[PDB]
């Protein structure tokens, strides 16, 4: 059972962590612009348009 | 961008044969063994010997 | 199961499947009738278990709970255990299988919650009379196979658990907390726990480290000690015994913060003690970090024994195995003191010995050089630096250096580093001093101070015991009034010494590294030295040190770049400790000033070290804030802001480095891809921050020991070069060396291709130029680590020069810094009586299967290879003994150690 | 008034949040930490103090406290008062009564008679506050 | 079967995160650079595209 | 979606952008035709019978 529960420390403290700093890393990107990253995803979209023809 | 003709080239395997289904000449197949599977196992062994591995 | 009566015994067990007729119906009635008949149902106690034992052999959950229902109710509902004390006392034993019933066959929450509190009570007070235990028992070894008892007896132990845990945290613990309703430790509850124990530890592992963490006290660790002892040989053998012990405690290093993880080692050392492998207890001894546990066993083999025997010997060779050398001057003292012979003794210990199989390991190894041989600026005094780069150990090449043009054309701060690498060629041999001699004696003092730091760096492989030390050679430099020249005179006595502390070296570093009052950048070297000494091992965290950080600070404020360096060596000095480093973090931080934040999280990560997942999160809250604060913005103050960002940088590395050899070597793979993503993140965030996190990037991976070598780097390579800051690279090989050949040769690819490639800066190159000669060793003459070899999850003393010198931009300056980067893996090998230079067979295998390690003991199957081999780097570390189909037996074990062998042939 | 502009807090409050996930998903490791943290507050002090530590953390007990007398049309109310006053705001548009004052000596006219729509009043004493409203058709006649 | 079982939902629950941090990166938003060359290529490219030299 | 969609189902697609719109009836298969244009029939074991 302790095996199991040293793994379960390590892997959850470090991995949910991480999940917490991208997650104020998106919005700090967005501050010297207005939005920075979320509309980087709009301007791919809109750039390539649709269709998309294969050559 | 992946082709069927790469398919053809490559298998999708477990193979049934396995060493010492080889009845015997037992040396043959440790002549074979450090020609074909031996330099992946160790690069260590033919750098240190100073040979370029078989081909 | 069809309802048959009392006509034969089968037929008794197909009756109670139903409802039986001898265990509710009866047992009831007479309970609430008369109580001269609660003496008639002590009979039937017996009758109520052969019942039960014919029916544990089922597994159908309706049959066994529907069954013996009202018997659980009776308890609280019609006898409501008051009628008598010993009479409801004896009679649990068939209501507790009755109670398991609704707890585990079924799951219901409404009655698993109201009943669990009932199973603890019973548990604990029928555990006084130890019938309890015999209950346990009888599922613990079973008597069929079927899923049931598998659970059943899983609960049973849970209950314990659930109480002890919960007394800890809450502050009003006892029996009036409310999780299982039931007493604190008790004082006949306490012997309950013990007599769970030992059965658990017969048949099971589950429990067993688990108890004493709940608890948290080292006492129950030595309660510990008194049943394993008994244990080592007649109930399972000594090998496993082992396997269990550090399953224990390198498991719960992430459960065990500082004042605790000390003293629960201690009782693992004693363990060890009790049993027969007293190289097992030595490993152990090391990493307490104390010289009391090593004096101990060298004394147990060295006074009772009033003969050479074995005995000695086998003192000499543990001591001998740190290359620190900090076990070196603990074992020699009481040699010279036994004297039944010094000769054989003192070499034996010191590093005088692994000279003279380091010489036999050159000559399988021969000497390939492939330097280039550019003359003439900038591009001189890079191609004179690689030629020492490249012959790390003992090699030989004599006749180049004796010719003294290409010396005489180098020139700067150039020319001293070229006179240092040279020391370089003699690492680990005595012999050098020659031609360094020359140099010390003639022309501009740039030459003269070169020469000393090549001294420390031959120096040490030979100078415990004070036989022609570095010491006697490099005084008279230190009294000297020049600032350069004492510089790197307590440079290389640091080296020579390495993590060996001693009343010399500690005397002469004591009333200098204590001025910084007038101003200069080179007197980093003085305490840089001290925090050398100190590593491996106890310290006392100097006073010397602390002030004089203080002082310099007051004195100037211009140079930044010194008071950097300066921070850096604190943190280095602690190493080694981390309880105490929490009394100085205070002091420290009693002077208030945004400067002196920034020396505050480095020395942050050596305090917190251990307890370091709460060093984690700050680290982290340290770097967000730099960003929201420019956020706001958007939509003399320069020495201290340059300083602050740099530090903060070093420091969160620096913390997740200590931890993870430590804890866990899991989390290792996660801390490799994991730093890349870093330093793209800080790239955008922190303009000042990027060129930091390049060069630290290098370092994490080598103090770490990474497991993955050849594909991060790489990915990573061909991106820095664009980036700025080109000593990105030096730091890259550095983990890269490992063995050379495996990993180094994607390397020399790679670095050689940036540098050939574009040339945009001749002082872009230089860097460019070490990094691909450093890598590299010719068919892997020696790895490095930073790892110690004796602990793969204790920590270097050695490699700590290499650690410092990535926090600052490249220089000519630095270069001279750069050439020691000393720590040296001896190859195992197995010696006799005449000290003979070649092994008979050894296995090798890249990483043991088992799991019931953590801490390393190879599987026997392996991959065997012939004599005479290089103990090969990562990917191939685990290094396992061949010689027992011979007849011939092991004395010292190995496990992937740097530790050499030693045989009994029959 | 009420107004529903700001966009400045969304900075504080964007590591003010981040704090708030990151404790709860490090608190795994901070039970077994805080074990040997409370021997030296119990020893010592709570942060600074003695009081407030002797129950559960700080509270037992209902911790929370709400009233209400909005998105109801009667639920409370009981008796309000209300009187003229200068420069103060005064809503005709919230209450259906509004008295006058007798700070003046003067009185206002008859109180009501009840009922609804168009309605004429009658009393017998004009001495209650009733109040005045003035007039634009006398300012025309 | 408590043990293991407890551990195991406590394993799962590990898994939903790592999966979430991953949604979360490729749509706020993947990197093809380093980060900050593929949001001014974007623009950069906005420049082309008003030009007829394509 | 792309949840309901399989390689080799024909669909119709709108002309516009050329969005797709659904899922068109008959599938293709190539070695159903193989069969058909070599046109081997298939029959029982009593036919064989003799």
């Amino acid at each position: 059972t302790r095996c199991k529960l040293k793994l379960l420390r390590m892997e959850r403290i470090k991995d949910h962590l991480l999940l917490e700093e991208e997650f104020v890393s998106n919005s700090e990107i967005l501050k010297p612009f207005e939005k920075k990253q979320e509309e980087e995803k709009k301007q791919l979209e809109e750039i390539r348009g649709n269709p998309l023809s294969i050559g | 961008d992946a082709d069927p003709m790469v398919s053809v080239m490559k298998m999708d395997k477990s193979p049934t044969e396995s060493y010492s289904d080889i009845g015997g000449l037992e040396s043959q197949i440790q002549e074979i063994k450090e020609s074909v599977e031996l330099p992946l196992t160790h690069p260590e062994l033919y750098e240190e010997m100073g040979i370029k591995p078989p081909k | 199961m069809v309802d048959e009566s009392d006509k034969k015994q089968q037929t008794i067990d197909e009756q109670s499947q139903i409802s039986p007729e001898k265990q509710t119906p009866n047992k009831k009635d007479k309970k609430k009738e008369e109580e001269e008949q609660l003496s008639e149902e002590d009979a039937k106690l017996k009758t109520d278990l052969e019942l039960l034992v014919e029916r544990l052999k089922e597994d159908d959950s309706s049959l066994y709970e529907a069954s013996l229902n009202a018997l659980k109710e009776s308890i609280k509902n019609s006898t409501s255990s008051m009628t008598a004390v010993p009479k409801p006392l004896k009679f649990l034993r068939p209501t507790y299988p009755d109670l398991c019933s609704i707890y585990d066959k079924w799951t219901d929450p409404n009655l698993k919650s109201s009943l669990a509190d009932v199973l603890s009570i019973l548990a604990m007070t029928y555990s006084e009379n130890g019938k309890h235990d015999s209950l346990r028992y009888r599922l613990l070894s079973d008597v069929s196979d079927f899923e049931g008892w598998g659970h059943e007896y899983i609960r049973h132990l849970a209950l314990e658990i659930g109480e002890v845990y919960n007394d800890q945290v809450e502050k009003d613990a006892e029996d009036e907390t409310s999780s299982d309703g039931s007493k604190s430790d008790g004082s006949a509850a306490t012997s309950g726990f013990e007599f769970s124990k030992e059965d658990t530890l017969r048949l099971c592992l589950d429990i067993v480290p688990y108890f004493l963490k709940h608890n948290g006290e080292e006492d129950a660790v030595d309660l510990l000690l008194e049943i394993e002892s008994i244990d080592k040989l007649p109930q399972f053998v000594d090998e496993n015994t082992f396997q269990r012990v550090c399953q224990y405690m390198v498991a719960c290093v992430p459960l065990l913060p500082p004042p605790e993880d000390v003293a629960f080692l201690k009782t693992a050392y004693s363990i060890y003690l009790s049993q027969n492998e007293l190289t097992d207890a030595i490993a152990l001894a090391v990493r307490l970090g104390e010289e009391d546990m090593i004096r101990s066993v060298f004394d147990a083999t060295s006074d009772p024994v009033m003969h050479k025997q074995l005995a000695y010997i086998l003192a000499a060779q543990k001591t001998s195995f740190e290359y620190e050398g900090v076990q070196d001057i603990i074992g020699n003292g009481k040699l010279s003191e036994h004297f039944l012979y010094l000769a054989k003794e003192l070499n034996l210990t010191g590093p005088k010995v692994p000279e003279d199989i380091y010489k036999s390991h050159l000559d399988n190894s021969k000497s390939v050089f492939s330097s280039a041989g550019l003359d003439s600026a900038q591009q001189n005094l890079a191609s004179s630096f690689v030629n020492g780069f490249l012959n790390l150990g003992y090699c030989n090449d004599k006749l180049i250096v004796d010719n003294d043009n290409w010396v005489y054309k180098t020139k700067g701060d150039g020319m001293t580093s070229a006179v240092a690498s040279i020391g370089s060629i003699y690492q680990w041999n005595l012999d050098g001093l020659q031609q360094l001699d020359k140099y010390l004696y003639v022309d501009e003092p740039e030459v003269k101070a070169g020469a000393l730091l090549g001294i420390g760096i031959s120096a040490s492989g030979v100078h415990d015991g004070e036989v022609e030390p570095a010491l006697l050679l490099l005084q008279d430099y230190v009294t000297n009034p020049d600032t350069k020249i004492s510089s790197a005179a307590i440079l290389g006595l640091g080296i020579a010494f390495a993590g060996s502390k001693n009343d010399e070296v500690l005397g002469l570093l004591l009333p200098i590294a204590a001025s910084t009052d007038l101003p200069i950048e080179t007197a980093a070297m003085a305490s840089l030295a001290l925090a050398h000494v100190f590593v491996g091992t106890c310290n006392g965290d100097i006073t010397t040190s602390i002030m004089d950080n203080f002082l310099e600070r007051t004195a100037i404020e211009l140079k930044t770049d010194w008071v950097r360096f300066l921070a850096l060596a604190l943190g280095i000095l602690y190493m080694g400790q981390g309880e105490q480093v929490d009394d100085v973090l205070e002091t420290i931080s009693a002077i208030e000033h945004p400067m002196t934040s920034a020396i505050e999280v480095l020395v942050g990560s050596c305090a917190y070290t251990g307890t370091g997942d709460v060093l984690l999160i700050q680290d982290l809250l340290h770097r967000l804030t730099p960003k929201n604060v420019k956020g706001e913005e958007d939509a003399e103050i320069k020495s201290e802001e340059k300083k602050g960002k740099s530090s903060d940088k070093d420091a969160t590395t620096d913390g997740k480095n200590d931890d993870e050899e430590e804890e866990k070597e899991a989390g290792i793979v996660d801390e490799l891809a994991y730093a890349v993503l870093g330093i793209a993140l800080i790239a955008l965030g922190e303009d000042i921050g990027k060129e930091m996190s390049l060069r630290h990037f290098g370092h994490l991976m080598h103090y770490g020991n990474e497991h993955i070598r050849r594909m991060v780097p790489l990915a990573m390579g061909i991106v820095s070069v664009s980036d700025p800051q080109m000593k990105v690279f030096d730091t890259l090989t550095r983990f890269s060396h490992d063995a050379d050949l495996e990993v180094s040769m994607n390397s020399i690819f790679a670095m050689g291709l940036c540098g050939a490639g574009t040339n945009n800066a001749r002082l872009a190159q230089l860097l460019r130029q070490l990094a691909s000669y450093y890598s590299r060793e010719q068919d892997a003459l020696f790895i490095t680590r930073l790892a110690q070899g004796l602990l793969h999850l204790g920590k270097g003393t050695m490699t700590m020069d290499v650690f410092n010198d990535a926090h600052v931009l490249n220089k000519v300056t630095l270069a001279s810094i750069l050439t020691t980067a000393v720590g040296l893996v001896s190859p195992s090998f197995m010696l006799k009586h005449h000290q003979l230079f070649y092994m008979l067979n050894a296995g090798i295998r890249p990483k043991f299967i088992l799991a019931l390690n953590d801490e390393g003991e190879p599987i026997k199957v392996n991959v065997r290879v012939g004599q005479a081999v290089e103990t090969v780097g990562q990917a191939g570390r685990p290094k396992k003994i061949t010689g027992w189909i011979t007849q011939s037996t092991p004395v010292l074990l190995n496990h992937g150690e740097r530790a050499e062998l030693e045989t009994d042939e029959y | 008034p009420r107004m529903y502009e700001e966009a400045s807090g969304k900075e504080v409050e964007k590591v003010a949040t981040a704090v708030l996930s990151t404790t709860a998903r490090a608190k795994a490791r901070a039970k077994k930490t805080k074990k040997e943290k409370g021997p030296n507050e119990e020893e010592k002090k709570k942060e600074h103090e003695e009081k407030e530590k002797e129950r559960e953390t700080n509270k037992k007990g209902i911790k929370e406290t709400k009233e209400n007398d909005e998105e109801f049309y009667k639920n409370k109310y009981s008796s309000k008062p209300y009187k003229v006053d200068n420069m103060t705001r005064i809503l005709p548009q919230q209450s259906r009564y509004i008295s006058f004052i007798k700070d003046d000596r003067f009185v206002p006219v008859r109180k009501f008679k009840g009922n609804n729509g168009v309605v004429v009043l009658r009393d017998r004493e004009p001495k209650e506050p009733v109040a005045l409203i003035e007039t634009v058709r006398q300012m025309k006649d | 079967a408590a043990p293991y079982a407890a551990k195991l939902k406590q394993t799962e629950n590990d898994l939903k995160d790592i999966e979430a941090r991953i949604k979360e990166k490729a749509g706020v938003k993947e990197s093809d650079t380093g980060l900050a060359p593929s949001h001014l290529w974007d623009i950069m490219g906005d420049r082309q595209r008003l030009g007829e030299e394509h | 979606n792309v949840k309901d969609l399989k390689a080799s189902q024909r669909v119709c697609l709108r002309s516009d952008s050329y969005m797709l719109h659904k899922v068109l009836e008959n599938k293709a298969d190539p070695l159903v035709s193989l069969m058909m244009v070599e046109k081997v029939p298939d029959s029982t074991y009593d036919m064989v019978g003799g």
